[PDB]
């Protein structure tokens, strides 16, 4: 209602969004190197 | 504890078990020394 | 080859068809004991397994990355 | 019961990421992969 | 004409939920993405009206599946009672109808995309 | 012995796969078939289908 | 073979060169192996003829074997760089093969990559390889001829 | 749309081909209209007066 507290701040959960696509993307880097059925990486 | 000296040539077969220690260091052989000795005590010369 | 291999082992002529080939200098089929083309066993051995290996190593690449230099 | 039973639900569905990999990493069909498997411990199966 | 407000789309969730787990198949799982889907329209108001997500989205799918009147959604203005039969809105068939059409039909061409190539101006 | 109206929804069918409207093929196949049959089987023309 | 580069993302910032993946790497990969292949493709047999390399000097060196003339490609591929140390491994054990041994191997990297393109698991196809090979050395041990009845150094001469 | 985008990625790594996703939200779609349509209310039978009402109902709301 319009009671309810608004909290004045929507910056730190789109830090947050972007930290986890961010974290997720390196993650997925990875995905297809576990298991016996993984691929080598040559860096 | 447990040691592996990297090597290049060879195959992945000839990786095999020795049941004493390997020194990665080779000869000088300046001089002519020999390369091959039976029942040699192993001194350590801790100085120069 | 295929002549040679499937054939009984008791057929002389046959058989020696396992052991020639080709020939770059006439054109034709003749006999390597005759023409003195020979290797050694240990030129294929290990040749093989080397191949093996290098195709190894490229084969089970997936991704590449590339750091640039500092 | 409460806030927190949604929280535990989708931490059981995160960690089920590493047979589902398995499975797409090897041609596999996934969903049948993770369903098969609900049904074969649902019998008492720990292990599968 | 509809009542919508998150009144429509709870309704339209929990009918192809009811119906996921009958045809079981192997799209049960883009049918609950549907349902999910229609339910962050009225996560949305709840979010925007500062009230709980959890306590609005728990009892409008608890009691929508218990009471077939299906005119119960999301008061955002903070009144005491969540039936709009008293609050007057009214939303037109036409207009709640197109918000999935389009949405479920651009949807099929933006997942057949596999290629992309933008030049660059 | 076929019917005639049958043999083009039959064909058709096969040419919205692939498509955005292989789903939507029960509405949209019967509008191309009356369309063409509209059309003078001597004289097909390209244009007529704006 | 490869046309229009990746594009560079926004989502995965990684520091240095961009990340590029899909089956354009084992096709450039392939690619840079037939880059090296088709230059020692030529140069192999009796019937072969080899190319000359200069050395921006004036110098220059007209090579037949595998390990020199790749010594002197100085190849800044990756997968390149495998081959191009095969042939200075192979030249020092064996001295012998070292056209032959790059040839075979940039044959299997193009079916190996059409099998890829199959649809079956390069484990799988790595697998197949050594079951054959464990069968192709035991078959190799079968067609074995020692030699015997040979007047003097005759068989030392023609396998020279 | 983004909803449906949202929820339909969760589900390509998962494993699923992204046609046969959008294979289910049309039928999940039109059985989502078709039970909105059991539940409509008709207002034409009404007369003109309490017709006039429904109208304030309706522009009360997007006002
Ligand atoms: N006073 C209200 N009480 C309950 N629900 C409301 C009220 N006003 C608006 N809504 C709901 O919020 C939604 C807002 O739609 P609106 O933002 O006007 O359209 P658009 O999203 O195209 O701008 C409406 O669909 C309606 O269901
Ligand atoms: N006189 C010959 N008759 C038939 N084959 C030959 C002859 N000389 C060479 N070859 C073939 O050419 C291949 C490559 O030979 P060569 O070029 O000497 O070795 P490398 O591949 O190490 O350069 C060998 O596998 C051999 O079978
Ligand atoms: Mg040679
Ligand atoms: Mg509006």
């Amino acid at each position: 209602p319009s009671n309810a507290t608004f909290k004045n701040k929507e910056k730190p959960q789109e830090v947050r969004k972007a930290n986890i696509i961010a974290a997720r993307s390196v993650a997925d880097a990875i995905r297809t190197s576990l298991g016996p059925k993984g691929m080598d990486k040559m860096i | 504890d447990i040691r592996l000296v990297k090597k290049v040539g060879g195959t992945i077969d000839d990786t095999e078990m020795i049941d004493g220690v390997v020194l990665t260091q080779t000869a000088i052989k300046s001089a002519g020394g020999p390369t091959r000795k039976e029942k040699a005590k192993i001194g350590l010369i801790q100085f120069q | 080859h295929a002549a040679s291999q499937m054939a009984k082992p008791e057929d002389v002529k046959r058989r020696s068809y396992r052991n020639y080939g080709l020939d770059l200098i006439r054109g034709k089929i003749v006999d390597e004991i005759h023409a003195g083309v020979l290797e050694p066993t240990i030129s294929k051995v290990k040749s093989l397994k080397s191949a093996l290996e290098a195709c190894v190593a490229i084969l089970r690449i997936d991704t590449m990355i590339t750091v640039d230099p500092e | 019961e409460g806030v927190q039973a949604f929280i535990w639900q989708e931490f059981a569905s995160a960690l089920e990421v590493i047979p589902t990999t398995l499975a797409e990493n090897a041609g596999l069909n996934s969903i049948k992969v993770v369903t098969e498997l609900r049904s074969k411990h649902e019998n008492g199966e720990l292990n599968d | 004409v509809v009542y919508g407000g998150g009144a429509a789309e709870v309704t339209m969730s929990l009918a192809v939920s009811e119906e996921a787990d009958k045809q079981r198949g192997i799209d049960q799982y883009a049918f609950r993405g549907f349902a999910q889907a229609l339910d962050t329209i009225p996560m949305t108001l709840a979010e925007n009206s500062g009230l709980d997500p959890i306590g609005t989205l728990s009892t409008l799918k608890s009691k929508q599946l218990k009471e077939k009147i299906s005119n119960i959604g999301v008061d955002c203005l903070g009144y005491g009672s969540n039936d709009m039969k008293e609050l007057f809105v009214v939303d037109p068939f036409i207009g709640k109808k197109q918000q999935i059409l389009l949405a479920t039909q651009l949807c099929r061409m933006i997942l057949k995309i596999d290629n992309v190539i933008i030049s660059g101006k | 012995k076929s019917s005639g109206r049958e043999l083009l929804e039959r064909c058709a069918r096969t040419a919205m796969s692939s498509k955005l409207i292989h789903n939507n093929a029960d509405f949209f196949v019967k509008m191309c078939v009356d369309a063409v049959l509209s059309l003078d089987r001597n004289d097909l023309d390209d244009k007529l289908i704006g | 073979m490869s046309q229009l580069f990746n594009n560079s993302r926004s989502d995965t910032l990684f520091l240095g060169g961009e990340k590029i993946s899909g089956d354009d790497i084992r096709n450039q990969n392939v690619l840079a192996t037939m880059a090296v292949a088709n230059v020692v493709k030529s140069s192999l047999g009796p019937v072969g003829l080899d190319k000359m390399l200069v050395d921006d000097i004036g110098d220059f060196t007209v090579t037949n074997d595998g390990a020199t003339i790749l010594s002197l490609l100085d190849v800044q591929h990756p997968a390149g760089k495998i081959l191009v140390e095969l042939a200075q491994q192979q030249d020092r054990e064996i001295g012998d093969g070292t056209t032959s041994v790059v040839i075979i191997a940039s044959e299997l990297l193009k079916r190996a990559n059409e099998l890829v393109k199959n649809k079956i698991h390069p484990t799988t196809i790595i697998t197949g390889f050594r079951v054959a090979l464990r069968e192709a050395i035991r078959f190799i041990n079968e067609v074995l001829s020692t030699s015997v009845d040979t007047l003097g150094k005759e068989t030392l001469i023609n396998i020279a | 749309a983004s909803a449906l985008l949202d929820q339909a990625l969760e589900l390509i790594q998962k494993g699923i081909h992204p046609i046969k996703i959008a294979n289910g939200f049309d039928e999940a779609a039109k059985l989502a209209i078709s039970k909105l349509e059991e539940t409509c209310d008709d207002i034409s039978a009404s007369n003109d007066e309490l017709f006039r009402d429904f109208l304030l109902r309706a522009a009360k709301t997007s006002l």
